[PDB]
This record gives C-alpha cells, structure tokens and sequence, in this order.
C-alpha cells in the first residue's frame, strides 16, 4: 500500500484518514523521536500496536539503547549499531586507529603531514580528506565512502522485550544478516491489553 | 439561605421522623447560612386530589427533592404515579420509597425519577447467581405479569448473554385467567426442571393450584420466585421446598426514610459547592418551562456515591436503582419462612442451615431428567425411508428380503398430503427401509426408545421469509425442529451452510452429489451450456423448497436456471419421477444414489455422467445436547465395520 | 459493526479509543439533542465526517426546524412525522373522523357506550380501547395497534443540504418507501474544506 504522508504536527484531524487507509500488517515509520511518539500513542488509540501488526524503526527514531522511553510496543523492532560488545572505550581506540593509519600512510607520500589552522581569530592541500577511502586497522574493514559512511559497519537488530529492554537479536555481516531466531518471537504482551 | 424539601408520607409519626432527620441534617453539615425545611402531605383515596394536592402544595413550597413513600393498603398498583409525573413534568427529583414496580425503571417514562430501592428485574440477577451455585445451564422461564416481567425477561436474557446460553423455554401469558395448564404441560415436557417465576399474588396461588393439581410439587422440581409469591394468599398455597427472596430492611420505614433525607442533605450540600444555581419557580404562574440544571442536579444525584447508612452503603445506578441490596434468601421448611441465605451483590452465603428441597432428601437436585424418548421426523424418501399403510389393525405385515432377514419395520404416524382437500384421519403407518433401519441399529446402540413421526408438508425446510414484517422464519422438518416437535432429524438431509448455522450436524453417513435424472440424446451434465439458455424444449425442475434451491440461490452464474426451475417446482420427487416418466418433462436434479435406485428400478431413466456438490448425508440435530458426541461415535463405528456396505446392500447396492 | 456506547461525559480520553476504531460508511447514532452536538463536534474534530461517510439520526435530535447549530453536518438525513402537508386542522379533523367513527361503529353493536364520570372528587364494560383497532375514515388507514401506536403512520424523510435548512425528499406508502431522488448525490460541502 502506498506511503502514508503527514501534513503538519497533526491535530488528529486529517491525518486520522490517513491512517485509517492502513489495512495491511506491518508498518515502517520514518520520523523523529517526539513524533514517533505521538504516532505510536496514536497507534495506541487506533489499535495499531496488535499481534500483527509489526512496527520496524530505524536508529533516528531510538537514538540511544541507554534511554528507553514510554509508549514504545514491547516488541518494537529497531536497527540501530549502539552496541555495549562495540562499546565507547573500542570506538575511540578504533578513531585513533584511523587517525594513526590515515596519518602514517599519508607520511610515506608526503613529509609535512602536521599543517593545522593557526588560531579562531585575524582574517590546503595534503589533506586528509582524500586519501582513507580504504582504510583499514586491526583487520576491521572501518573504509570510508565518499558521503562519509562505514563500508561495513555493525548493524544491530534489536526488540523490546517483556521487561522494557532491548534485546540484541541480529548481527550483520558484509552481505549476509546472521540471525539468532528464525522462527519470529512472539512478544505477545506487546502493551497491557492485548 | 434555605433549601425545601418535599415529602409524600403516610402515617404521622414517619412525619414527625422526617422532621427529625431534618434536624440531623442540620447537625454537623456546617455553620453554612443554608436551612432545610420539611413538608409533608398525606393520602388520599383518588389519584387526581393527589396529584393536585401536591402540585398546589409544592408549586407555592418550591422544593428540589421530594420523597414518595406510599403503602399499598387497598390496592398494589401504581399509587406513587402522580406526584412522579407532575414533578417529572417540572424535571423535580422523586426518590420513590415503598415501590417496586420495573415500569419506574423506564426512564422513557418517568424523566426525573429514581429510587433507593432495587426493583424485581435484578432479583433475575440473583437468579443468574443461583445458576453458579449448583452449575445449573437449562432453566424454564415462567412470565405470568406482562406489565413489568418483560423487563425481567430481558434482563435475564441480558444476564445470560455472557454465558451464551439461552433459557430452554420462555412463556407468557394473561394475569387474571385460570386455565393454564397447557403452559404447564409445556413446561413439563422439556428435561429442564428448574422454573423461574416472577408474578403477583393471584396468579401465583393459581399456578400453585394448577402445580398442585400436576404433581410439581415432588422431587426434582425446583421452584425460584421472588417477593411478592412468598406473600399473600400465594404463601397460603405455596408449595413446600420453595426458594424465595426478601428484601432486608424493605419496610423498615424510618431507618429507610433518615438514609433518604441523608442522601438528599449531601446532594444539596454537594450542589452548592457549584455555581449557576438557579430556583424551580412557582410553576402555576405561566412557567411552561422546565428548572434549567435540571440534568444537572439529575446527574448529581446519579453519581452521587455513599459509604454511610442505616440500611448499608446507598448507591445509584446508571439507571436510578440501589446496587449491591442484601438479601434473605428464604425456604419453605413444611409453611415455615426459614431463612437459608444471605445475598450481598457479588456472591451468596447459604448459613448453618440446610436447603431443605421440595422432594425427598437433603440431596441437591440435578435437574436434567434427561429423556430416553426421542422424537423422530423424517421424510417419505423411497430409496430410504418406505412409507406403507398398515394390513389390518395398526400393524405392519412381516416382509423376508432375499435371505430371509425380516424387515425391521416400525409404527410410524403418517398424514396425508391434502389435509383439506380430502378427510384426513391421521392414521399410523409402517415406516422401514435404509434411514430406518439405520435408526434402529442406533437405538441397539445406546439404550434409548424413540418414536418416529413424519413431517406435516413435504418439505426438507427452507430460510423463509414471513408476510408481516418480512421476517425469516423456518417450514418443512426443520420448521418442526427448531418449533420443538422433533428432537432427531434421521432423515435424508442436506449438510450446508445456511443450516449448520442454526441447527447442528453430526458426521455424514452418506457421501453423494448432485445428478441430473434424464429419460433415454447425451446431455453430459450441469456443463451443457444449451441448458444455461433454457427453452420450451428444456424443461427441467427441482422440488420445490429443497436444498436445490438454496445451492443454486448463492451461486450467482445459476442464477438464470433458478430464474427458471422456479416456475416449475414440484411438491416432492415420487411426483417428479412419475412427471418426467410420461415425457412431461426432461431432465430432473437430484441426488446421486436416489436417481441410482430409481435407475435399478425403471431403466428408461438415466443418470448423467457428471457430478457436482459433493456433500454428505448426516443426521439433523439440536443445540448443545448430550446427543452429539455418541451418535457420530456410533455413526463412525457402523462405517468403520461393513455395517455400512450390508445396508448397501439391502437397497442402495440391490439392481432389479 | 460494533455497538459502540458511553459512561458518561466523555474525557475525550477513553471514548475517543471507542471512536476510532469507526471505519466504516455509515454511521446510526442515538443520543440526545444535548449530547448530538458535542460527538458530532468529536466526531468532525476526529475527521468522521467525510462525504464517504453518512449519518442517519431519529427523531430525538431533529425536534425544532429552526434550531440548527453550526455543528450539524451537511448530509445529516433525519426522520420525523412533522409534515408541513398535513397541518393541524387536517390532523384535528383525522382525529375527529376516529372518533366519530369509533362512536359509530361502536353504536351498532350496543346502544349506550358513552358514561363519564360523574366528577373528578370522591371516588366500565364496553370501551373504546379494544375497539379502535378496525378504524377507516375518509380511505385514510387510521388504524391502531397494541403499544399504542398506528399501523400505518406518516413519516417524513429530511435531509441537511448545504443550504443549512431540512429539505422534505422521503414519503410513505402503505408500508414502503418513496423517494422523490433515486439519485443520491454527495452532499459534499460539509464545509469548504473536503
Ligand atoms: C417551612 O415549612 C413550613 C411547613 O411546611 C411552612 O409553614 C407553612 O406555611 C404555609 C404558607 O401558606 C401555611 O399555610 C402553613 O400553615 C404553614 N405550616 C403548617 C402549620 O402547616 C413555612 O412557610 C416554610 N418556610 C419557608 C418559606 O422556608
Ligand atoms: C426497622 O424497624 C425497627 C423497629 O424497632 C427500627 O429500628 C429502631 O428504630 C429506632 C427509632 O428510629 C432507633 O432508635 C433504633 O436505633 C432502631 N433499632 C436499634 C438498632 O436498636 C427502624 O424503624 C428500622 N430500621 C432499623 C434501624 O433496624
Ligand atoms: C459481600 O462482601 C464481602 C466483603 O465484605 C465479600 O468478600 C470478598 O469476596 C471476594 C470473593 O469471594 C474475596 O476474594 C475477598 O477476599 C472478600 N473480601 C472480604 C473482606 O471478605 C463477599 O464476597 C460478598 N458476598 C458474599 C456474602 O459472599
Ligand atoms: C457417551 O458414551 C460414553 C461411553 O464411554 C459414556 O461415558 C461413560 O458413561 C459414564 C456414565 O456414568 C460416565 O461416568 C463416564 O464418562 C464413562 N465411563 C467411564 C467410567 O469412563 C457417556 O456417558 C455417554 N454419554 C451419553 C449419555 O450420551
Ligand atoms: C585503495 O584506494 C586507492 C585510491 O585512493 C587505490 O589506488 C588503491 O589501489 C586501493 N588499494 C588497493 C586495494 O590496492
Ligand atoms: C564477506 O564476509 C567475510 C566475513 O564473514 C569477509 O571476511 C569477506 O570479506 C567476505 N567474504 C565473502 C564470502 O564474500
Ligand atoms: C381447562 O381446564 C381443564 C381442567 O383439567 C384443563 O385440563 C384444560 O387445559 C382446559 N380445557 C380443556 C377442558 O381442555
Ligand atoms: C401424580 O402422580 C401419580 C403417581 O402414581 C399419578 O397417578 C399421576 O401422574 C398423578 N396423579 C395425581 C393427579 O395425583
Ligand atoms: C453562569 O452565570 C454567569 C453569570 O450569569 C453566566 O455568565 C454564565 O454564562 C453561566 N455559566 C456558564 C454557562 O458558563
Ligand atoms: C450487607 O450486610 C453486610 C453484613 O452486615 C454489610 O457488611 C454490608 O455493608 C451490607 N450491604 C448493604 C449495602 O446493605
Ligand atoms: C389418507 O389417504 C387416503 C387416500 O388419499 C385417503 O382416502 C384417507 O383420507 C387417508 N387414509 C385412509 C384412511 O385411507
Ligand atoms: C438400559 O437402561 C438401564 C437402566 O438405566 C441400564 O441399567 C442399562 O445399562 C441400559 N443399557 C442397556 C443394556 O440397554
Ligand atoms: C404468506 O404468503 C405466502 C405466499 O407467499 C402464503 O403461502 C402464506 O400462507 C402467507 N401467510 C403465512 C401464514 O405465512
Ligand atoms: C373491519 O370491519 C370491516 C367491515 O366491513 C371489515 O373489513 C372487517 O369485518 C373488519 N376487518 C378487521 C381487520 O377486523
Ligand atoms: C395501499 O394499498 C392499496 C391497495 O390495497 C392501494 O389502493 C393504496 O394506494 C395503497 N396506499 C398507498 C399509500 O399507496
């Protein structure tokens, strides 16, 4: 069914009717935190938070698996990469990786690799900016594409549980999702009454 | 500051006790400039100086409350009517006191009136609660006062709603007739025992009588009634063992009275709290418009809640009526009033007393006196079931098959087709053949007579639409199913969709289609496309209100053929056979093994080569029954043997 | 579809769950006039009146012909037996012609049917009430039944057009409907936002 747009911050009006076109099972949202609230309580409202009817969100809408908050189902499906196994302290060492890597193999064609910006106040070429699109450190493939993102990164596919938690589900490979349950978890008690 | 409160009032020292509640509500309510003043008026014989006494008493007192609390010393009817009526035409609040009649339930009525009392209809809840008592699930519903049983009818049918299922029986009739006792026969017939009463006293003393006179009065017959049947003449009469219910407190008058005036004090003390507060004119004076916050003093009073009273905690509604009223529950030990239990709204505490029942022992009564006759309809089907009048006195002649087993024939009742075209006498008749005596392989079965009967009109039975009102109702074997004539349907009947959604159907013994009987010039089935066209020439039919019709009723491509065949339906399939046989016609749908055995029997009829509709025979029963789990046992265990393929052979296999 | 009813004065909180779950054309509501305006005001503010959808509504709320608030929509139709053909001297004379028929028919089975009471201060064989059933005066079947009613009674089907005023469109047979338009246009404009 067709892609279900939204006017203005809704007055639960006109965008009701938009709603209500939905008949199908799952439904994929794309918007900001404080709307996918609003959605979702209004999902809430409408009855759209049932045992079919699935709701598969990107890490925009979750933002951070430290801060869990209210009218998500129990058993909202997020795609996210905040990972405690891929935790802060190995994401600054893996930074300092690149960096290191970017420099050094930048200091084999060119000598002056230091050339910084001298102060804020009183008003390029080797850079580094051209150069790590293949990068590599400690046999990760951390490689840089040309609209800055990870080639392949961690993509982390996680659900809320029955105690209010994300739970990590699927990891993702270069090509491949590896996956922890082929038969789909039920998480039957996606709210109270239901 | 004062605030006026009315009162209609009997006796006087109940005057002198609203006086006096009136000085307890000005007690601790506050040192608030507000006052309460009392006024009271009396009977008198006629209802119109009633209503006219208080109109002229209450216009000049305008007050926000009054409260009704008429006596029924000459006559039990509608007494507190008037001074309901003229304040309801103002919108003025009546508490009504003393009465308990369910027509003041109706707010379609009475716009402005409530009550601290609970009416009769939710005596048919404590009713549903003595259902759980004793898991009883079949109940007979006897409604002799059609002024307010209706509301308790509906009630009861509300309160079983949840547990979806249906009182076995419902009956209404006439107060003040004698004659009833063709509804006590009806009542007798069913397997149900228990008997559900709501009447007055005249009435109930005379099905005490009618009772009396059939026996009722013995073991497994329990008998549930309210108030007004355990009083009166009817407790003169009443039988012994009988349950009953009594309101605690129901004409303590004063106490009832003091929780009024109570309720009233912290309505008025709440509606001051709020502001817009206007005052009911003097109404003679040209007002023919009503108080403006007259809704809102009425919702006030709806969702005032208490936790203090005399009598217990006072609690409206969502239609004016006390909730959670405690009960006596009483028994009729020998004309002894004993109580045997207390009713709090929520569940029931029999005390150390035992339910003394109104047969034998202390034993409770499991009221299915389930039945080990059955009543049997069916059809005169020639491959199945023979129908022949009898040789000389109601008797059947003792016919040998081919290796000398006699046929097992039974004495059926047969009428006759024509009843007002020819005497009709309603003779017995033999009925045997295959459907037969497969009944009679399931009485060897299980240990149960039966008695066979046939239908009043040859007709399986059809969804149809009555004159008036255009409502559906049902004919044929079905008609006399679902009216409770029949109670086994061992006939050759159809399984579809439009049956199995009100009757119930076990496993089919019988698997065939439909067929086309033709006169031999092929015409290959129902997939000869000449025939979808039809003509003068094509001059083919069904019978008339079968299963035929209804399976070419939803298919919607033969529509034009059922645009057709229904100028010629024929009454039964013997008239069909006999029509079609003189050329009279040219092809004929039926079913598969009937056209097979007319086709043994007559060679010039043929069966086409095609088939469609593969469906089964079974064996039409009733609702939720003890009759569904063991027949389709006994149905499946005479497949699973060659008991199947011997009847086979007795008719559907045996050529000619 | 569901048989939707209320507690008391809505929240908008927990009768708007009830509301919603509403997706469906046509919409029958039984309330009063109190009450019609403030769940057709929900109900316009929740977006259920779209010309997709429909309201039929009794007698209860259509009392006054001049009263009409803003929030009735445009494309309510109601029924009621006010009917500007039949005024009140042709229902006093129909009235008249029931009684003088009443009186008439009654006459020939036994003479004197008509005793008052004597007076309304200090206090019946053949009456009128189990004879009124087999009326007919003037061709008019003024028939009665048992609640009270008649059997064959004159209806009146109106609707709301866009010009905010009833419109008289039904008339009744015996026992059918006769419509003055087989065509059921839209009534579309609600207001100017459709
Ligand atoms: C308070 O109630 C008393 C008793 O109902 C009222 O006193 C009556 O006033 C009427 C006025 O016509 C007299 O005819 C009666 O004689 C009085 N009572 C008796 C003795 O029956 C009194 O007027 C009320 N006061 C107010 C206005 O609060
Ligand atoms: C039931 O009837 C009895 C008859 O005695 C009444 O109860 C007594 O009423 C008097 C007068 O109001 C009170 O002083 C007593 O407190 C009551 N009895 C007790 C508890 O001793 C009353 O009319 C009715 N209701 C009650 C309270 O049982
Ligand atoms: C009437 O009221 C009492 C409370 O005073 C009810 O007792 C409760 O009943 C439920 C269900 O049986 C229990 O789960 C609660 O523990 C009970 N509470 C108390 C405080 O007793 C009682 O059920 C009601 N009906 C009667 C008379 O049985
Ligand atoms: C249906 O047939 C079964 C055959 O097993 C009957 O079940 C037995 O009948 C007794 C009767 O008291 C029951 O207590 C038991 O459930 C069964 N036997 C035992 C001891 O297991 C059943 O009664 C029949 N139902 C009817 C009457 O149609
Ligand atoms: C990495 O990228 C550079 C261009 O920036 C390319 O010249 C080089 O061949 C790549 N590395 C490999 C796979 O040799
Ligand atoms: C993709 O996956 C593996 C890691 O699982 C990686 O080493 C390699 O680059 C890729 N190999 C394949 C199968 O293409
Ligand atoms: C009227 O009274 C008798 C008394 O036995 C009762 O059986 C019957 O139902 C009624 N009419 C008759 C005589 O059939
Ligand atoms: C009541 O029961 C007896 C049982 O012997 C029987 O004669 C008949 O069914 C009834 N007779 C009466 C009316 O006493
Ligand atoms: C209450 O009374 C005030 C003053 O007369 C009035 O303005 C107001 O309309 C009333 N309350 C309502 C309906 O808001
Ligand atoms: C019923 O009786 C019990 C026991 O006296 C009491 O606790 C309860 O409040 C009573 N309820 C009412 C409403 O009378
Ligand atoms: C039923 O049928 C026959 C023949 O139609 C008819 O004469 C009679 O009324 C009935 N039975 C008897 C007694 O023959
Ligand atoms: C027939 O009924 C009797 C009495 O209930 C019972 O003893 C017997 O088991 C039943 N079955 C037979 C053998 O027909
Ligand atoms: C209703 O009309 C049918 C004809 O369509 C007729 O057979 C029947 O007798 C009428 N009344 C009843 C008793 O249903
Ligand atoms: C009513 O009276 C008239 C007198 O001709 C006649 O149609 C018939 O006897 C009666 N009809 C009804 C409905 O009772
Ligand atoms: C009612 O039916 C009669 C025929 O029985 C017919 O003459 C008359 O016109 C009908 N009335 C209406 C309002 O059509």
């Amino acid at each position: 069914q067709n892609v279900i747009t939204l006017d203005t911050s809704f007055e639960d009006a006109k965008t009701q009717v938009q709603l209500k076109k939905i008949h199908s099972s799952v439904i994929l949202l794309y918007c900001s935190k404080d709307e996918a609230v609003l959605i979702l309580s209004e999902a809430r409202s409408l009855g759209l938070t049932g045992y079919d009817f699935f709701w598969i969100v990107p890490s925009l809408v979750s933002g951070n698996t430290e801060l869990i908050p209210k009218e998500f189902p129990s058993g909202l499906i997020s795609v996210s990469y905040d990972d405690w196994d891929y935790s802060l302290e190995a994401r600054v060492r893996d930074g300092l990786g690149i960096l290191t890597t970017a420099a050094s193999s930048m200091l084999e064609k060119f000598s002056y690799i230091p050339e910084a910006k001298a102060s804020c106040y009183g008003q390029p070429l080797h850079t580094l900016h051209q150069f790590m699109v293949n990068v590599t450190w400690d046999g990760k493939d951390l490689s840089f594409t040309e609209e800055g993102y990870q080639v392949h990164p961690r993509l982390v596919v996680i659900v809320l549980n029955k105690d209010r938690e994300w739970e990590k589900v699927g990891k993702w490979e270069n090509q491949t999702l590896s996956l922890r349950h082929a038969v789909w978890p039920r998480y039957k008690s996606f709210s109270d009454c239901e | 500051k004062i605030v006026n409160i009315g009162a209609v009032l009997s006796t006087r020292k109940h005057e002198q006790m609203f006086r006096e509640a009136v000085n307890q509500a000005n007690k601790r309510h506050g040192s608030w400039k507000i006052q309460l003043n009392a006024t009271s008026v009396t009977h008198k014989p006629n209802a119109i100086q009633m209503a006219l006494s208080v109109c002229e008493d209450l216009i000049s007192s305008q007050v926000y409350a009054i409260l009704v609390s008429h006596p029924p010393t000459p006559n039990d009817h509608f007494t507190p009517t008037p001074v309901s009526y003229t304040a309801g035409f103002y919108r003025i609040p009546v508490l009504g006191l003393t009465t308990r009649m369910s027509i003041y339930s109706d707010k379609s009525i009475h716009l402005s009136f409530l009550r601290t009392v609970p009416p009769y209809s939710h005596q048919s809840s404590v009713w549903f609660e003595m259902m759980r008592v004793y898991n009883w699930n079949h109940i007979i519903l006897l409604v002799s006062d059609d002024h307010e049983g209706r509301a308790a009818q509906k009630r009861l049918e509300t309160l079983l709603e949840e547990r979806e299922s249906k009182a076995e029986k419902v009956l209404q009739f006439d107060p003040g007739t004698k004659n009833v006792t063709a509804l006590l026969m009806e009542a007798r017939e069913l397997e149900a025992r228990v008997i559900i009463l709501s009447a007055s006293e005249d009435d109930a003393a005379t099905v005490y009588r009618a009772a009396a006179m059939l026996n009722m009065t013995g073991s497994g017959y329990v008998w549930l009634v309210g108030e007004r049947e355990i009083s009166g003449n009817a407790l003169r009469y009443a039988p012994d063992g009988i349950i009953g219910l009594q309101l605690i407190n129901g004409k303590n008058e004063s106490a009832h009275i003091s929780d009024a005036v109570g309720v009233v004090a912290q309505a008025v003390h709440e509606l001051l709290e709020k502001e817009n507060i206007t005052d009911p004119p003097r109404g003679c004076v040209g007002n023919t418009n009503i108080w403006k916050t007259g809704p809102l003093f009425k919702r006030v009073l709806m969702s005032s809640k208490y936790a203090d009273g005399v009598t217990g905690r006072v609690e409206f509604n969502e239609d004016g009526d006390r909730k959670f009223a405690n009960y006596s529950i009483m028994n009729l030990q020998n004309r002894k009033l004993v109580q045997v239990g207390i009713y709090n709204g929520t569940h029931v505490i029999p005390n150390d007393r035992k339910i003394i029942w109104p047969g034998g022992e202390t034993e409770k009564p499991r009221g299915y006196q389930m039945s080990t006759r059955l009543k049997i309809v069916t059809i005169h089907q020639e491959p199945f079931v023979y129908v022949k009048p009898t040789m000389s006195d109601g008797t059947c002649k003792e016919e040998f098959t081919v290796n000398g087993d006699p046929v097992k024939k039974v004495i059926c009742t047969g009428p006759n087709d024509t009843s007002p075209g020819s005497p009709r006498h309603t003779v017995p008749q033999c009925c045997y053949g295959f459907c037969i005596d497969l009944l009679i392989k399931l009485a060897r079965t299980m240990n149960f007579t039966y008695e066979v009967h046939l239908v009043a009109d040859g007709k399986f039975g059809t969804q149809e639409r009555v004159n008036n009102s255009n409502k559906k109702e049902w004919n044929g074997m079905m008609g006399e199913l679902l009216s409770g004539q029949a109670d086994m349907i061992v006939a050759p009947l159809t399984i579809n969709n439009e049956r199995a959604q009100y009757i119930e159907f076990s496993k089919p013994f019988k698997y065939q289609g439909l067929t086309i009987l033709v006169k031999k010039e092929r015409i290959t089935g129902i997939n000869d496309p000449r025939l979808r066209n039809p003509s003068d020439k094509f001059i083919y039919a069904t019978v008339k209100q079968s299963s035929v019709d209804i399976y070419f009723r939803r298919q919607v491509e033969l529509s034009t053929m059922y645009r057709h065949m229904e100028k010629h339906n024929y009454e039964s399939a013997a008239e069909a056979i006999q029509a079609v046989r003189d050329n009279k016609l040219h092809a004929f749908i039926w079913d598969s093994a009937v056209l097979e055995f007319e086709a043994s029997q007559k060679c010039d009829l043929v069966t086409t080569g095609e088939l469609f509709f593969r469906s089964g025979f079974g064996i039409g029963m009733r609702k939720d029954s003890p009759w569904k789990q063991n027949v389709s046992l006994s149905i499946l265990k005479s497949h699973e043997n060659g008991f199947m393929e011997d009847l086979d052979k007795t008719w559907v296999r045996y050529q000619e």
